[PDB]
């Protein structure tokens, strides 16, 4: 009933209230504690109060400009106090979302235009407060995004976004365009789709022009003022709502469309959102705002939003602000790239290099080599081209500042080189001499290197110093992590460099010790492996592929392993049981091992030789091999389908835990946007470290309840699912 | 379980096709009130106070089907005010499940002679009309796993290794037995020709019959569910559950599948003493029913459990029944069915099914019934089960003995 | 042969039409909600041998299309052997279920089987499925169609029931289901409805109105009269009951039934049923009738069906302790009165659908658990309830406490 929180019983206020001569009130959000503005209890508080005087002096009130005073126009909820939230205080969840609603709403029905004016970044419950207004104007300035990214987080929109864009767009727009993935848009294609109105050039044009537009409206159309679409008596949603003949025809195919999408993974933001977007199209406003905050409620209180809140807020966050960098480095610009190799993942990073804007050298041991590998990036282009996202002339100068050569006398200037031949360490010294004394005297030394340790590479060149590892994943052009490995001789000069360069290719960086397997390689490997194992063990691969993507992957494991090449991987075992068998020790195999060795004497090694778990024509994949069942006798082993999920993401969430004991990696902020970002762990786990403490299923929740599912999966299929010393008491 | 239930009538309109069709110009209430004026002219002297309710069922009951559509039936047809009119949907089995009821109600004690049946002119209401919340509703849908009837008919094919060619045999099958019925005039007396208020014809046959059909003309057909399974992501959803089960192998057709028709049946079900106190005669006893069930997913092995049910109910086994009529949903149903039970190929669906005649939502299992009634008293055979499968994953079965 | 027992009876609170608690809430939701609470009682209960749910809807369109028993067996988790089907006997359906569920119990092919109904009237309005006797101009004609309201009325007219005689009983109605309510006798049958969240919906039956004076009722408009004269019902009625002159519009939103969302729940099956899981019968179903009376009055079905009850269960009104009748309209019930001549301290005496609200498809199953909870507390052995229908039929059933 109030447009407070509470009826009974100190925060600072956030908006600025004035009215003009025209009866014009402009409010104006401004939150002294901090410099963005965001759903806190200052701006709830502070709007109940705006909306209560809008309504006490409605009679002298002509229309209503909302407008910012920070960089952004305003940046959603409060993460801090969502992530926060326990089933027990479902309650006050609900409580707060409605009052919001709430305060909206009246806006909405003053009776009287309202026009945001949205000068920044709108994103979330920012757009939200936009969205509850007859008008928006944004500024086309730089950096400016609106969006609805609440899914991101594992959240809904839910003050107001759903129900709002739904009654705009109808069901199926809204959703698929706005809501199940979260897009955020500039400021021009916001226009195109209809979250905004209009554009102007600067901020400062935009109150003036917000104004005059409620001085036009208040003349053209008096008796609509203030009117959104579906508060007329008139009103038809668009597409149909779900009691319509035609939209009830296809109606059935969104929750199967939607749950083919996501492959069956436990992510249970978009069905929430599906729901109450369908829900809300069946009554009234009012009803369908309230059952979207039920919705919403239940996702804040569950434990994947808060997987997903640690990962995708405050884990990217604390990355993005120089967490693992050296401290007091300079920056030192970059003037050549020169790239050592043409192979998919060489011919990636001159495409990521060159896309950012930099002079790119790429030297192969041909020139008809050399220029194959530009030829991926003028593949790229031509898709963009066609598509439209980027023009000739500046898809002119991308291609230009790539330079296919075959002649180390061409990378004079380079004062960056990335290296991506053949893993072998010898190779890569003979590489590097070639090179050490043509490029520039302070180049940076860069390895893209699986497995080998940085410190044994480095010894092939004079200058450790500069001597770094920058791994990147393929494809490059898709793939957002660069992970940097340092050496015993690396310095923290060249830590900042290479920090700096992946964040201007637009990429997010991790920094992990020397190791052999570093983190990501060593990590999926033991998923690949393990799925392995369960095909040896003789469960049909067909349910092996299912675990996979029921379990969130990108990729199902067996399809995985083709692309990762089966000799590389037996390459890896031999190199992990030397330094065992050197040591004195008896070396260990894993299960997986023998699996691959028979793919190999069946001379089915992977994609590359054109034959692995799956059989490839023309290029493409085809199926399952046949022969697969036969050869491990599947079907002889049928596990639950939990078990074979779990074992997948056990063992990379154990070998997580040892690589941060190890000193591998740093920080679980590294361990969970590297897990997600590089290696496809699933998000809604928020990382492979963020899944031991937030670990959920029949048998409860948090590390208490992951140690007992590990030594579940421990007594049943093998001691590599113990838990370290690290996680018990 | 005391007083027991008798067949005393039990009469079908033909069935008519969906395109371009003779009945799509019938409401659905006149081919009920046909079939009601039929039963008083093989018995005019019939106190139809004696009657205490009329069963019918329907999966959509909207529009031309809505209102408490046997109601209007009984009121339409000016029969008693005290006849009662119950509408009921089991999906497939509605049909079905409306005479079991009525046998139900009769063995009670508490009702003495009942009309039952059912109605679907899927033509004026296409199945679906009435929505509903296990397709509708995302967060049902969703963890229901819903999926259309078709994919999982396909994927009976696919676990079990029926070809196209053998889904397309069983078509042929269907087609060549439906003919031989019409042609050695097995269905002259239970299907009432349709008329209209002057008396004139409007469909006389059951129009979906292609007795022409060649495994040549079946083997040209094409997928009639790919386009449905690939739009709607309903295979990758069935792949979900059934994990180890790679590919869906499409081998349904509009040519091994059961057609979309219009029609209604009507069967008189009651007691001993409520036939001598009319003058009836008994033609077949309801000996047991039975309702069981199946995965949800796959949808159409329901028969099985159901089957097995009635059986043991009745003390009886395979071997004690002489014919088998199972609703032709889809080929593959029925051959896994014929495979589960090692049912003897001369037994089974003898005088074709709905491939051939089409399947009227929720007329079909009284037509069945019927049709096992007339071919017991034309074999002089003794017991013969009726079943159907049902969406959502049910399961009805019916054993009858000639009398 | 086999009898028949009830061993639980359940219902959600009645939510009103307007700004309703319930309006949120899907019809499926409200069902699914009642098994729940019947697996709060019975957590050991093998639900592998209940072999049928059985729903009563007088609407099954939209949210309440598509088999909605199936729809709360699948969504519920139940074994999928449980069954599922949907009927529709107009306002008796919710009664009609629990009958054929005792039916299919007493025949032996059926051990252990959940009936009641269900009808959201706030969100699947009355009419939204259609139908031929209405929409169809051929039979509506020849059936002379005429709304239930309309025959209400003219049975206060033939029978000379004043407005102050159905204002009185509508006061009446209103005065014993708050007496029952803040008496504690629905503590135990109505189950509160919540949200995915845990918090509360609804917990009580907001159409009541304990505070109505029979000044307040003495003000209401005829809510029947508009009707009459914009779809000329009152001549149609009038040209088969052609000695009645003018029809006398009693009827308003005071004394007639609520519009309301609502669902029930039943379990019944056999005694070795409940032997096996460990289930106390709590009545036991004596004797079903259904008959039927002239269909533009449409609302004198309850006595004949009552009649034909008491007759097969070979008992007379003298034997009955409490009589409960759907209060679809005041006019109803009191012509019941007359004709049978039923005390008033045994008609309706923990209040009915005036005060709490009539939800068509669910009313039946209400009911029968208010009488099976009025017979335990006051140590009383038969109770008949019986509803008016649509089409002028007529559905009664008398139980027994055990
Ligand atoms: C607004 C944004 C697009 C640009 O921010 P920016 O100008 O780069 O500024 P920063 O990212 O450094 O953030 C600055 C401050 O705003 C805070 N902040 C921004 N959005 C916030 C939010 N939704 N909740 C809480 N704090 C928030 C940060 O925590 C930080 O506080 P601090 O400086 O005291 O540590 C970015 O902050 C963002 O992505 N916001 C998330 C919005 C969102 O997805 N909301 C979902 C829930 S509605
Ligand atoms: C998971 C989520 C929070 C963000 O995940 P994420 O951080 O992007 O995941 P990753 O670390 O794998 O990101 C790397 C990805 O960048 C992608 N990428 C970067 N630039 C890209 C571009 N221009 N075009 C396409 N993909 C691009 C890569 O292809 C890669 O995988 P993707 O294509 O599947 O997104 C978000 O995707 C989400 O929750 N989505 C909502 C649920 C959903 O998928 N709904 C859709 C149903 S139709
Ligand atoms: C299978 C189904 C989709 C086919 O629909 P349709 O394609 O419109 O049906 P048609 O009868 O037109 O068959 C398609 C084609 O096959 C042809 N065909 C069908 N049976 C044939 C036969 N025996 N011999 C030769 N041709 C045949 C038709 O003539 C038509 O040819 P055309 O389209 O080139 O003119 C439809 O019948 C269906 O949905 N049935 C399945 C059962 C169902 O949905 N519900 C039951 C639930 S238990
Ligand atoms: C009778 C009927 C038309 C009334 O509908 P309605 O006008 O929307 O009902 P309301 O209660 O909202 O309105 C009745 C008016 O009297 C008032 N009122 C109702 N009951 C009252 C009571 N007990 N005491 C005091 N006032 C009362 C209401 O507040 C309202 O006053 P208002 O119009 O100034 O707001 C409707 O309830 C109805 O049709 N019910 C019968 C069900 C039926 O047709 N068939 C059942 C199948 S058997
Ligand atoms: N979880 C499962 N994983 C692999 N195969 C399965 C699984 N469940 C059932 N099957 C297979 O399904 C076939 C029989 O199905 P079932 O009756 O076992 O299924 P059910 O477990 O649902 O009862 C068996 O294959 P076959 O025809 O080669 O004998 C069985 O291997």
């Amino acid at each position: 009933s109030s447009h407070h929180h509470h009826h009974h019983s100190m925060p600072d206020n956030t908006i600025q209230w004035d009215k003009d001569a025209d009866g014009i009130v402009t409010l104006t959000m401004d939150d002294p504690s901090g410099s963005t503005n965001v759903m806190n209890e200052a701006y709830i508080e502070s709007m109940g109060k705006a909306v209560d005087r809008l309504v006490a002096e409605k009679d002298s009130i002509t229309g209503v400009v909302v407008a910012s005073a920070k960089k952004t126009f305003f940046a959603g909820g409060d993460v801090k106090t969502m992530i926060q939230a326990r089933p027990e205080d479902a309650g006050d969840v609900f409580n707060t979302v409605e009052t919001i609603k709430r305060q909206l709403r009246t806006l909405e029905t003053l009776g009287k235009p309202v026009v945001a004016a949205i000068n920044g970044a709108a994103l979330g419950g920012g757009l939200e407060i936009a969205l509850a207004c007859h008008h928006r104007i944004a500024a086309d300035v730089k950096g400016s995004q609106l969006g609805l990214p609440e899914v991101t987080l594992g959240l809904l929109p839910g003050g107001g976004g759903v129900t709002r864009t739904v009654r705009m767009f109808g069901i199926q727009n809204a959703f698929v365009s706005v809501l199940a993935q979260g897009t955020r848009f500039k400021p021009a294609k916001a226009k195109e789709i209809g979250l905004v109105d209009e554009l102007v050039a600067t901020v400062e044009e935009l109150v003036p022009a917000a104004k005059a537009w409620i001085k036009e409206e208040l003349k053209a159309n008096p008796d609509g003022a203030g009117v959104q679409p579906w508060d007329k008596k008139g009103y038809k949603m668009p597409g149909g709502t779900p009691s319509s003949p035609g939209l009830a025809a296809i109606l059935p195919s969104f929750p199967s469309n939607l749950r083919k999408q996501l492959k069956g993974a436990p992510m249970p933001a978009p069905r929430a959102i599906l729901a109450a977007a369908v829900e809300g199209a069946q009554v009234d406003f009012d009803t369908a705002s309230r059952i979207e905050s039920r919705y919403f409620a239940s996702l804040v209180t569950g434990q994947v939003a808060k997987n997903m809140m640690q990962a995708f807020f405050f884990d990217l966050q604390a990355i993005n602000a120089g967490g693992s960098r050296p401290e007091g480095i300079g920056k030192t610009p970059i003037k050549r790239i020169g790239v050592l190799g043409a192979g998919m993942m060489g011919a990636g990073i001159a495409y990521v290099s060159a896309k950012a804007g930099y002079e790119v050298v790429l030297k192969d041991v041909s020139l008809e080599a050399a220029a194959k590998g530009k030829g991926y990036s003028e593949k790229l282009e031509a898709k963009a081209l066609e598509r439209g996202r980027t023009t000739q002339e500046r898809s002119d100068a991308l291609l230009a500042r790539i330079t296919p050569t075959a002649d180390a006398a061409d990378f004079k200037g380079v004062d960056f080189v990335i290296e991506a031949v053949f893993e072998n360490q010898e190779l890569k010294h003979k590489v590097f001499g070639e090179i050490e004394d043509i490029v520039e005297p302070n180049a940076i030394l860069g390895s893209n290197t699986s497995t080998l340790p940085i410190t044994g590479l480095a010894t092939g060149v004079k200058r450790q110093e500069d001597f770094i590892g920058i791994h990147f994943f393929s494809p490059v052009d898709k793939m957002p992590l660069v992970e940097i490995i340092k050496g015993e001789k690396t310095s923290d000069e060249a830590l900042a460099r290479v920090f700096d360069y992946t964040l201007a290719i637009g990429k997010t960086p991790i920094v992990v010790n020397d190791s052999r397997g570093f983190f990501t390689s060593r990590v999926i490997g033991t998923f690949v492996n393990e799925a392995l194992a369960m095909l040896g063990e003789g469960v049909e691969p067909a349910s092996i592929e299912q675990a996979g993507s029921q379990a969130g992957y990108p990729a199902p494991p067996l399809q995985l392993s083709d692309e990762l090449n089966l000799e590389l991987m037996h390459k890896i075992a031999v190199a992990t049981r030397k330094g065992v068998e050197d040591a004195g020790g008896t070396y260990q195999p894993h299960p997986a091992e023998a699996v691959v060795e028979k793919m190999i004497e069946l001379g089915r090694s992977g994609r590359l030789k054109g034959a692995g778990f799956y059989e490839y024509a023309d290029g493409k994949r085809s199926g399952l091999w046949p022969g697969l069942r036969e050869t491990f006798k599947s079907g002889s082993s049928q596990p639950p389908l939990q078990d074979m999920i779990d074992r997948m993401l056990f063992a990379e969430a154990l070998e997580t835990q040892k690589c941060l004991d190890e000193g591998v990696l740093t920080s679980t902020a590294d361990a969970n946007i590297g897990s997600i970002m590089g290696i496809g762990f699933p998000p809604w786990t928020g990382g492979s470290a963020q899944f031991i403490v937030g670990y959920s299923g029949p048998a409860g929740t948090g590390k208490a309840a992951f140690v007992a599912r590990a030594r579940e999966l421990a007594a049943a299929y093998g001691d590599r699912f113990l838990p370290p010393e690290s996680l018990l008491s | 379980m005391s007083e027991e239930a008798f067949i005393y009538e039990a009469i079908r309109t033909p069935r008519g096709k969906q395109k371009n069709g003779s009945l799509h110009e019938v409401k659905p209430l006149s081919l009920v009130v046909g079939l009601i004026d039929e039963l008083r002219k093989r018995h005019p002297d019939l106190d139809e106070n004696l009657i205490s309710d009329v069963i019918l069922g329907c999966v959509s009951p909207v529009g031309d089907q809505g209102g408490d559509i046997a109601r209007a039936a009984v009121l339409a047809s000016g029969m008693p005010v005290t006849s009662g009119g119950v509408q009921l949907n089991r999906f497939c089995a509605s049909g079905l499940e409306a005479v079991n009821t009525a046998a139900q109600k009769v063995r009670s004690g508490w009702d003495d002679l009942v009309l039952a049946g059912g109605v679907e002119s899927m033509s004026r209401v296409p199945m679906g009309s009435d929505g509903g919340a296990m397709g509708l509703d995302p967060a049902t849908n969703y963890d229901v796993m819903f999926v259309p009837q078709s994919i999982g008919a396909d994927l009976i094919a696919t676990i079990e290794g029926f070809s196209r060619e053998d889904v397309d045999a069983y078509a042929l099958r269907s087609q060549q037995k439906a003919a031989e019925a019409w042609s050695g005039g097995y269905f002259a007396k239970s299907v009432v020709p349709v008329r209209d208020q002057n008396g004139l014809l409007i469909l006389d046959h059951d129009e979906h019959m292609r007795p022409d059909t060649t495994k040549e003309g079946l083997a040209k057909l094409k997928p009639a569910f790919e386009g449905l399974a690939a739009l709607g992501g309903f295979d990758d959803v069935a792949l979900q559950k059934y994990h180890w089960v790679e590919k869906i192998n499409h081998v349904h057709t509009g040519g091994n599948s059961s057609g979309i028709v219009d029609g209604a049946a009507l069967v008189m079900i009651g007691s001993a003493a409520a036939g001598k106190l009319q003058g009836l005669t008994p033609r077949a006893r309801i000996v047991a029913t039975a309702t069981s069930g199946a995965d949800p997913v796959i949808m159409l092995t329901g028969p099985t459990p159901a089957t097995r049910k009635v059986l043991d109910r009745a003390g009886l086994t395979v071997d004690d029944i002489d014919l088998f009529e199972l609703n032709e949903a889809f080929a593959s149903v029925v051959l896994k069915f014929q495979k589960d039970l090692n049912i003897p190929d001369e037994k089974l669906n003898v005088n074709g099914g709905a491939i051939a005649m089409g399947h009227p939502l929720g007329a079909t299992g009284a037509m069945i019934l019927g049709t096992m009634v007339d071919e017991l008293e034309r074999r002089n055979a003794r017991r013969a089960l009726i079943t159907l499968c049902i969406g959502g994953g049910m399961g009805v079965a019916t054993i009858i003995e000639r009398v």
